[PDB]
């Protein structure tokens, strides 16, 4: 018995109203559940044969059938509930899991500040050299970051990470480093980080020159 | 209050072995069925075993039929998994949870199959110029998790520590940094404090600028 979830993907605003789709490919009877899991975590329990709600949950949530097509909804949304839900039939063995369907928090557009970090005097010694670019509390999750070495624009030496969405106010923060051999770091003075964001009119660049 | 921790996991090995335990608190594991189920990182929940510890049935999945072993001690009320032939395709969180729909569950444990071995991390600090940012650098470092705090608590606003990257050195790192005023710079001291368990390195590092 194999469960799909639809959508993979969601970004409702809050208030708004959220409906999850999970088709059962074969009879599971109303032996399913509706659970959410924050990042890492643990998956709580949300939904239990598929129409009645946990002890401890908001009503918000809710649980119906037309079938093998079970579908929970969220009446009011809050900013508290960035998480991703799944759905878990347990009519035969194995019980069987959702793909998940990771929700996002829609929200204005708020454009990122920056700031550039040179090499630590003590990873200079070590024989490497990174250079941290930080993109501070913006949304939405799409940016483009670029590297400009002595201005030469560089390529697949960069490794990006975001955090999960702000729990109060629904914003990402990301880090793009710049990983090079200290040999290299000491060749070329210009380090320079650029930014363009939907939030930002033209692409801010922030930058360092070494023996600043 | 009811509660399940899991214990066991960590560094294994490709085909070596690793034993998992499940201890139940404020009701009998007798009374309802033992549940495992892991999830990779960022992959999904996938169920691995059951047990009914009053008869001992196992029920298992077919992606670990044969090398795993889930049984019960209905006397020591947890329960247990024996993991063998383990493979990098194993390594995931490892849940434990019980029964009917799975209500409460246990924070979990890290099990890592790879040839990497045990490395502590190296820390580096991250100081602001010229509001102002100022981080730490948590360098080539292998296996998860590894705690960062800042001010050993005290300092929590405007703090974001970033997910680790796989480096292509098979090693991990990571970043964290927090928003300060600019003002707070002279006056004020800064200090991240990293904890990597598998290599009992602890290390406090103050930011300067
Ligand atoms: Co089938
Ligand atoms: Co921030």
């Amino acid at each position: 018995i194999q469960m799909t979830q639809s959508p993979s993907s969601l970004s409702a605003s809050v208030g708004d109203r959220v409906t999850i789709t999970c088709r059962a490919s074969q009879d599971v009877n109303t032996a399913v559940a509706w659970y959410q899991q924050k990042p890492g975590k643990a998956p709580k329990l949300l939904i239990y044969s598929a129409s009645f709600l946990y002890s401890g949950v908001p009503s918000r949530f809710s649980g119906s059938r037309s079938g093998t097509d079970f579908t929970l909804t969220i009446s009011s949304l809050q900013p508290e509930d960035f998480a991703t839900y799944y759905c878990q039939q347990h009519y035969t063995t194995p019980p069987t899991f959702g793909q998940g369907t990771k929700v996002e928090i829609k929200r204005t557009v708020a454009a990122p500040s920056v700031f550039i970090f040179p090499p630590s005097d003590e990873q200079l010694k070590s024989g490497t050299a990174s250079v941290v670019c930080l993109l501070n509390n913006f949304y939405p999750r799409e940016a483009k970051v670029q590297w400009k070495v002595d201005n030469a624009l560089q390529s697949g030496n960069s490794q990006e990470s975001v955090t999960e969405q702000d729990s109060k106010d629904s914003t990402y923060s990301l880090s793009s480093t710049l990983t090079l051999s200290k040999a290299d770091y000491e060749k070329h003075k210009v380090y320079a980080c650029e930014v363009t964001h939907q939030g930002l009119s033209s692409p801010v660049t922030k930058s360092f020159n070494r023996g600043e | 209050e009811v509660q399940l921790v899991e214990s066991g996991g960590g560094l294994v090995q490709p085909g070596g072995s690793l034993r998992l335990s499940c201890a139940a608190s404020g009701f009998n594991i007798k009374d309802t069925y033992i549940h495992w189920v892991r999830q990779a990182p960022g992959k999904g929940l996938e169920w691995v075993a059951r047990i009914y510890p009053t008869n001992g049935y196992t029920r298992y999945a077919d992606s670990v039929k044969g090398r795993f072993t889930i049984s019960a001690d209905t006397s020591k009320n947890t329960a247990y998994l024996q993991m063998n032939s383990l493979r990098a395709e194993d390594t995931a969180v490892y849940y434990c949870s019980r029964w009917y729909a799975m209500d409460y569950w246990g924070q979990g444990t890290l099990v890592t199959v790879s040839s990497a071995s045990t490395k502590g991390p190296s820390v580096f600090p991250l100081a602001p110029s010229s509001t102002a940012a100022l981080g730490c650098l948590v360098k080539d470092y292998f296996p998860e998790p590894v705690t960062v705090s800042w001010n050993s608590g005290a300092l929590t606003s405007g703090v974001h520590t970033f997910p680790c990257v796989l480096q292509s050195s098979g090693l991990y790192s990571l970043s964290s940094v927090v928003t300060v005023p600019s003002s707070s710079l002279g006056t004020q001291t800064y200090i991240c404090n990293v904890n990597h368990k598998p290599s009992n390195t602890k290390v406090d590092k103050k930011v300067e600028p």
